[PDB]
C-alpha cells in the first residue's frame, strides 16, 4: 500500500 | 465540547505529551478542542492536528481492511456487522475532521501555506471515505476529495515552490488518489514523476535544513512510482 | 451491560476479528460482555480474555512510563495532569479486570487449570496497580498481589506437571512481580531459576507440540535471567 | 523491561 503523508 | 474548559496552551501541550506517548487518540481530542478554540492554527499546531487523526484513521483503515478482507472471503452476520461498526466510527472520524475544516478552519485560512494544507485535509479525509463508500454517495465522495486536492494543486503551484514540503505531500497524497480511488494510474505516475522532476531541479536552492525536508518526501515519492511501475 | 444484548457466541466471534483487526479495546469489550454472560469460561476464552486486557493495559503502562519520565524531569500542571489522566484510566481497567475475576469467575473455576489462570490474572492486575500507588494504599496492593500469585503457585505445582505453558508464564510473572515490585531481586531470580530448570528436566515428557508450547515460555524466562544477571 | 506473558 503507497506512502501518503 | 469536552474540552471547551481546558485552556488553548494546556491542550496543545497535552497534544505533544500524547503524541510521545503515543496516544493518538487523546491527541486528536485535544486539538480538537484546540480548533475548537475559534483561532487559526500556527504551522506546528496544523501539523499536530494532522498527525493525530492521521494515526487514529490510519488505524480504523487498516483494521476495516483486514475485517473487509475476511468479510469477503466469507461471502452469520458477525463479520459484517463488526466491520460496519468499525467504519462507521471511521466514518465518524472523517465526519469530524471535515467539520473542524469547515466550520471554520478554511475560511478563516488566508495564507497560501495554510490554505493548501487545509485543502489537501479536506482531500484527503474526503478519499478515506471514498475507501469505503459503496454507491451514489461514493461518486460525490470522489468528486469531491479531487475537487479540493486540485484547487489545493492550483495554489501551491502559484504560491509556493516546487520542493515546499506541504506542497510536496500534496502531490503524493493527490497521486495516490488517483491511483487507488479514481481508477486513473497513469494520472497518478503522472503527477509522481512529474512533481519528484520538478522539486530534483529546485534542490539547488536550499538550505541544507531545507534539502533534509524536500528529499524526505522525495523519496515518498519515488517509493510510490517503484510500486508502480 | 453495553454488550448484554450481543449472543455469547457472537461476542466470542467478534473478539477473534478484533484480535485479528488489532483492535484490543473492541476485543476487551466483547470478552468482558462474554463473561458477564455468567457461564464458565474455556481455555480458549480464558486465553481471549488475557491477551485483549494484557494489551489494553500494555499501552496505557507504556504511555505512563513516558509520561512520568517527563513529569520526573519536570521536577505548569499539564503533564502531571496527563499523566494523572492516563493512570486514571489504567486503573480503570483494572479494576474492571479485578471484577471480573471476582465477580465471579474465580469462585466459579472448579478446575486446577482455571482456577490457576485467574488467581494468576488477579496477581497481574494487582501488579498493575503497584506500579502507579504511592502510599499506604501501596503496601496493601503489593501484598495482594503476592497473595494472588502464591495461592496460584501452590495450586500449580500440586496440579500441574513444571512444563505446563500456564504454570511456566505465572512463575514468570511472579519472579517479575519479585524484582520490580517486591524490591526482592533474588527472589526473582531464584524463582526464574528453578521453573527454568525444573521444566528442563521434564521436557523429555513431551510430544512435538508441548515442547514448544514449554520452550516458547522457557525462553522468556532465560531472557529475564540474562537481563538481571 | 522484562518479559511477561
Ligand atoms: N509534532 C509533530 N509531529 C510535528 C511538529 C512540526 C513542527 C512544525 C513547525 C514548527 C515546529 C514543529 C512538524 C513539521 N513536520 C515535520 O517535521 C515532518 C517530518 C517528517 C515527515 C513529515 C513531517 O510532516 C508530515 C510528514 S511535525
Ligand atoms: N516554508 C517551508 N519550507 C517550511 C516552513 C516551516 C515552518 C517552521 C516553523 C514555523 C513555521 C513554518 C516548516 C516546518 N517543517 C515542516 O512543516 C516539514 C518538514 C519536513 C517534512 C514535512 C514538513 O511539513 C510536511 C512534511 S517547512
Ligand atoms: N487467540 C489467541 N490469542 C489464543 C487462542 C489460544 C487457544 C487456546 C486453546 C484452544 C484454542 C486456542 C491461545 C493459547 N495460547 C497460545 O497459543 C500462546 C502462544 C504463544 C504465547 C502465548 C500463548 O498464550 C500466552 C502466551 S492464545
Ligand atoms: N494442558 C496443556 N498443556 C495445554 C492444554 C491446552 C488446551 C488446548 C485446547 C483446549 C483446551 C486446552 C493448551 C492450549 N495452549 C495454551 O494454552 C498455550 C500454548 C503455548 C503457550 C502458552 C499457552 O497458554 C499460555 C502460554 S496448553
Ligand atoms: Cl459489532
Ligand atoms: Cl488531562
Ligand atoms: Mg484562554
Ligand atoms: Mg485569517
Ligand atoms: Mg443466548
Ligand atoms: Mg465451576
Amino acid at each position: 500500500f503507497p506512502a501518503t503523508v | 465540547g469536552a474540552m471547551g474548559s481546558m485552556e488553548r496552551a494546556s491542550l496543545i501541550q497535552k497534544a505533544k505529551l500524547a503524541e510521545q506517548a503515543e496516544r493518538y487518540e487523546d491527541m486528536a481530542a485535544f486539538m480538537k478542542g484546540a480548533v475548537e478554540k475559534g483561532e487559526e492554527l500556527s504551522c506546528e499546531e496544523r501539523n499536530l492536528l494532522s498527525v493525530a487523526y492521521k494515526n487514529v484513521v490510519g488505524g480504523q483503515r487498516a483494521a476495516w481492511r483486514v475485517l473487509s478482507s475476511i468479510e469477503q472471503k466469507s461471502n452469520g452476520p458477525e463479520v459484517r456487522e463488526y466491520r460496519e461498526k468499525v467504519e462507521t466510527e471511521l466514518q465518524g472520524v472523517c465526519d469530524t475532521v471535515l467539520g473542524l475544516l469547515d466550520s471554520h478552519l478554511i475560511k478563516e485560512a488566508g495564507d497560501a501555506e495554510s490554505r493548501v494544507f487545509y485543502l489537501k485535509m479536506k482531500g484527503d479525509y474526503y478519499r478515506y471515505l471514498a475507501e469505503v463508500a459503496t454507491g451514489d454517495d461514493k461518486k460525490r465522495i470522489i468528486d469531491s476529495a479531487r475537487s479540493a486536492y486540485q484547487e489545493a494543486m492550483d495554489i501551491s503551484k502559484k504560491e509556493m515552490p516546487p520542493t515546499n514540503p506541504i506542497r510536496l505531500g500534496l502531490a503524493l497524497n493527490f497521486s495516490v488518489f488517483h491511483y487507488e480511488i479514481a481508477n486513473s494510474p497513469e494520472e497518478a505516475i503522472s503527477l509522481a514523476k512529474t512533481t519528484f522532476d520538478e522539486a530534483m531541479a529546485d534542490l539547488h536552492t536550499l538550505s541544507e535544513d531545507s534539502y533534509k525536508d524536500s528529499t524526505l518526501i522525495m523519496q515518498l515519492l519515488r517509493d510510490n512510482l517503484t510500486l508502480w511501475t
